[PDB]
């Protein structure tokens, strides 16, 4: 029981206007029970990239095999990257509850986007 | 995520004495009833919530005969039910949420009314 780590690896991505963009994530503790959801910036207005529940994000797809119990990573690919894509995302742990609580986020990924390769 | 055995929508008529909306998590690994979190959502509202942690259900007063077969819940059964009472008068989409430690998933079922 080491108090949860949730690990961004790279602090920044830089990907051509087209291509996709893979923003990496994982944790070191499966508990307290709650989701891994994915958020553009931090603060009051932050704006939902991704989260488990399907079909609710077709331009985000899961890098990992995370339908298993075991998975820990939770590392996720952005399609038809474009100019309104850059900005910092952002990895954070919930806890369950009406509503779930934010209990622990990741120190951010800023991803940038270069006109060519 | 948790994926889900899916269901387009349940007919109930007033022969159903008790009503229920079919919940079927297809890839439950849960040791322990502990590690698992149901919500059950109608009309934007958490109208069921079962914490495994705290072991404790929770209702609002309108859905106070909703409820789970936490026995069935390792088998990947999150099942609502409720009296017809309160069926009748909550008719349409409802949202089953399962967390199972970090996974996550939901499905949707429309309870729909038939006349005999
Ligand atoms: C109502 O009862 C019938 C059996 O008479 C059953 O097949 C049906 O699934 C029930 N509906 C609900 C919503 O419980
Ligand atoms: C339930 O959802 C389906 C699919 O989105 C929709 O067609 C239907 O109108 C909804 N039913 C009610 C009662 O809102």
């Amino acid at each position: 029981e080491e108090e949860l780590q949730v690990i961004q690896p790279d602090k920044s991505v830089s990907v051509a206007a087209g291509e996709s963009a893979i923003l990496h994530c994982t944790v070191t503790s499966l508990i307290p029970v709650g989701p891994i959801q994915w958020f553009r910036g931090a603060g009051p207005a932050r704006e939902l990239i991704y989260n488990q529940k399907e079909g609710h994000f077709p331009r985000v797809t899961t890098v990992s095999e995370s339908t298993k119990r075991e998975n820990m990573d939770f590392s996720i690919s952005i399609s038809a990257i474009t100019p309104a894509d850059a900005g910092t995302y952002y990895c954070v742990k919930f806890r369950k509850g009406s509503p779930d609580t934010e209990f622990k986020s990741g120190a951010g990924t800023e991803l940038s986007v270069r006109a060519k390769p | 995520q948790l994926l889900f055995n899916k269901t387009k929508s349940v007919e109930f008529t007033f022969g159903n004495d008790t009503v229920v909306i079919p919940c079927f998590v297809t890839n439950m690994e849960a040791q322990n009833t502990t590690e698992v979190y149901v919500k059950w959502k109608f009309k934007g509202r958490d109208i069921y919530t079962f914490d495994g942690a705290l072991n404790k259900s929770t209702v609002p007063t309108d859905f106070s005969s909703a409820k789970i077969e936490v026995s069935q819940l390792l088998k990947g059964d999150a099942s609502l039910k409720m009296d017809k009472s309160d069926a009748v008068s909550h008719t349409g989409n409802y949202t089953c949420e399962v967390t199972e430690l970090t996974r996550e998933g939901e499905t949707i079922i429309e309870l729909k009314y038939r006349v005999v």
